[PDB]
RNA sequence: AGAUAGAAAAUAGGUGCCCGUACCGCAAACCGACACAGGUAGUCAAGAUGAGAAUUCUAAGGUGAGCGAGCGAACUCUCGU
RNA sequence: GAGUAGCGAAAGACGGGUGAGAAUCCCGUCCACCGAUUGACUAAGGUUUCCAGAGGAAGGCUCGUCCGCUCUGGGUUAGUCGGGUCCUAAGCUGAGGCCGACAGGCGUAGGCGAUGGAUAACAGGUUGAUAUUCCUGUACCACCUAUAAUCGUUUUAAUCGA
RNA sequence: GCUGUAAGUAAGCUUUGAUCCAGAGAUUUCCGAAUGGGGAAACCCAGCAUGAGUUAUGUCAUGUUAUCGAUAUGUGAAUACAUAGCAUAUCAGAAGGCACACCCGGAGAACUGAAACAUCUUAGUACCCGGAGGAAGAGAAAGAAAAUUCGAUUCCCUUAGUAGCGGCGAGCGAAAUGGGAAGAGCCCAAACCAACAAGCUUGCUUGUUGGGGUUGUAGGACACUCUAGAGUUACAAAGGACGACAUUAGACGAAUCAUCUGGAAAGAUGAAUCAAAGAAGGUAAUAAUCCUGUAGUCGAAAAUGUUGUCUCUCUUGAGUGGAUCCUGAGUACGACGGAGCACGUGAAAUUCCGUCGGAAUCUGGGAGGACCAUCUCCUAAGGCUAAAUACUCUCUAGUGACCGAUAGUGAACCAGUACCGUGAGGGAAAGGUGAAAAGCACCCCGGAAGGGGAGUGAAAUAGAACCUGAAACCGUGUGCUU
């Protein structure tokens, strides 16, 4: 726990232009509150986080070939840490 | 590899699950960012943890059972 | 059945009363590929992993139906055997004694 | 709907007519509501005026 | 009714979770097998004329309709005399 | 049947550009239509059709360089908005109970259930896609901790309450 | 050697024994009887205890909490004891699923046949629900019968489409005998009992405490006299301890070479060989001798069915009198209405249900198709019981004058899927390049799709929509015609 939780960082043209400022995107388990995400990067990176927002992303359809399928559900935290610097390298 | 596992107190064993759950967020966190090229490490921890903590059960479940 | 890297003859196809040395396997398609053998004419394009391309010659698979063990002694194709030397299955040239399989 | 005693329960039969003319029917115990003696407390319950010829105390 | 030695007061610091949020919605993303002349609750709804949310033109703002180019016969359709 | 019927209400013209190809795609000017609406919102429903590059087989009643099409990569941020959280109507369930050939039906206490009641955030800026959600400004509602300027038998109080 | 399909390119792993294959174990999200409360399955929202976290609050982790049922404690009304009722604790107690089968019940059609139709038939069939068990039901004579006995039951063959029942219509239709498979028998109530044990006052009564004996040669107590094998499939009922084959991995396993044609031989030709193996499938064509195997033999750490025993656990066997006593009560049986018997209410036995009545106790009771008298047989109204028998979701091995892609499963192929319907439900179409992917390097036209060379291959009118490639149909030439 605490870091099971952060599944992945999020690099894209948003969550780098939210990078400029000290916004930082990370790709989370899909069962955890913002509660829950507050506590585990201020745990890991030792950080000192002010706020952080949840979204949840539906499952999208992909057709692979002739076999349809879905991706899988994602839940998207973006954190706006005071003191500190996520660095991803 | 469980020998020397098995020789290991119960102990820094836990310590060892845990020290190992954290280089695996750092290999994933890295084949994200695109700075991995080692994938296949990935695996062998994943062994690592997975015998870790059978041989952590085997430790709790003989005492469950006998006393 | 034969080994990774033993000599054998050939029998069937173009390839007959042809010796060379096997450098590959495949035991699920149970084919092996001898050296020498089916020869190939292979069409390879320019890609990027291969700069350019052309006809390579590389050795295709034949069925291990195709081949067979020389007798280290005789060097006659021969049929394989085998016997308990302390419990392990060691393999004998089947007209002759013991028969090496080291590479 | 049984008697609380033996079991005289209700059972199907026809109604048969003079040109033999078949339509189901019905015979059903002479069930009474009773106040007897059950598992040491009374209890009313349903028993049927045979075991009640004699045998039954209220 | 009970319950209890406690904080209200005139401050200063912190903490606030889960689900929905794109897009269409008088519509080529909806109900009609269709990029269908039908149906689809509610809110805002300007100017000139008027009593008016009528009527004609226009503002804000959208749009030129997923086939065309000719010739202007018969015969149908819509319209005027 | 026949290269026949049909091409699904309507105003287009022209200059420039793009391309293998242009009445049909992009830009511009003019013209025209709606305007209690073909305009702006928001529900129900559909789920990715949304955005940026790229493509042209197929789908678009023609063509197509175009698209609600295909390929790649992206995009939905709330203590205050709508719900959960609070309440209940119509109904639906219903422990025990009543009735029932079995199946089961009915029903009390109690629950569930909005289309209703109660609930604290406003303005401006902002990208290709989001914004009472993000950021700037200023607020408000609950909760907790430290402190309190003396409330004062802790029965009554500063005041705690079905 | 491996990293499934399923190709990939990249990291790896593996003789220090990987990937595999068997046995055993661990983990096993969420929903679902779903069970903490709710709910539009796969989601929300909690109480309690213990822990993590934080200065605290928020937050998190692991247990626990449904309802009946049984039992055990408390507590306890309207009411005085008491009884409801409440509250705890316990309990591998119950739920639900299914094989679209077989079995036993509850309940029960209709079309149809009668050349109409109502009795009748379809048919106690279909469909419903309830129980099951691997089998179930039945089962130790109140029997069959006229000699006596299958001496329990079941099932098969025959009796036999006979006897019979039938608006005597359409139809329906036995049983005994005899021939077989398989066979097995038992336990209780009652009397009585030294007692025991409570009531009730020790006079007795009643109890499960227990014994006792369960049967027609009439059995048992009784009184005599006499004497210490079973079995967990009924016959009480538990479980360690040794073996024995078999089954959930496997191992060994005979004997062929040459030429010819070929793209390749297993073919042809010649010469051999093995066979407890010439089953079968592969292999570049048709193989007993090339490969996987086959006959034969061998083989389990383990976890199982199974079985020999050794334990173990149980424990009375008879006779003779027969004075008394006992031998299954609201029962048999009768009446009414129905149902069941092959048997339609009939002369209607035999048998069951509802409703009223209602018996005998061996010096008795029931049956022998109205029936009786006599004879013969049996001994009800309590219980248990294996085998022969029915069926196949599976698993294992194998078989087929069974099918070969419009067939055979609906389904050879990501099929109960596209799709359709609000939903029950309905429900497709679609296999084949080659031996090997050798899957067409380069060049030429073209934006591309295509093509034309060259090359691969035996073959490319085998180039991926790919084996053979018919007909309808569409074209391009033309000899003879108009």
């Amino acid at each position: 726990e605490a870091r099971d939780i952060l599944k992945r960082p999020v690099i894209t043209e948003k969550s780098s232009e939210a990078m400029a400022e000290d916004k930082y995107t990370f790709d989370v388990d899909t069962r955890v509150n913002k509660t829950q995400v507050k506590m585990a990067v201020e745990e890991i990176f030792n950080v000192k986080v002010a706020s952080v927002n949840i979204m949840n992303y539906k499952p999208k359809k992909k057709r692979m070939g002739r076999y349809q399928g879905y991706t899988n559900k994602r839940r998207k935290a973006i954190v706006t840490l005071k003191e500190g610097s996520i660095d991803l390298f | 590899k469980a020998k020397e596992i098995r020789d290991l107190t119960t102990s820094e064993i836990e310590e060892q699950i845990k020290s190992s759950k954290e280089e695996l967020f750092n290999l994933r966190f890295q084949l994200a960012t695109g700075q991995l090229e080692e994938t296949a490490r990935i695996r062998t921890v994943r062994k690592t943890i997975a015998r870790l903590k059978t041989v952590a059960r085997e430790r709790e479940i003989e005492q469950s059972k006998a006393n | 059945h034969i080994k990774k890297g033993d000599n054998v003859k050939v029998i069937a196809g173009k390839d007959k009363g042809k010796e060379g040395k096997v450098i590959a396997t495949l035991p699920k398609k149970d084919r092996v590929v001898v050296e020498g053998v089916n020869i190939m004419k292979k069409h390879q394009k320019p890609t990027q992993l291969n700069p350019e391309g052309g006809i390579l010659e590389t050795e295709a698979a034949i069925h291990v139906s195709n081949v067979q063990l020389l007798d280290p002694k005789t060097n006659e194709p021969t049929r394989v055997g085998y016997k308990f030397v302390d419990g392990k299955k060691v393999r004998i040239a089947k007209k002759s004694g013991e028969e090496i399989k080291s590479n | 709907k049984q008697c609380f005693v033996t079991g005289r329960k209700a059972s199907t039969g026809n109604r048969r007519s003079h040109a033999l003319n078949s339509t189901k029917r019905r015979w059903n115990a002479n069930l009474q509501k009773v106040r007897i003696l059950v598992d040491g407390k009374p209890k009313k319950v349903w028993v049927s005026a045979r075991a009640l010829k004699s045998g039954k105390v209220t």
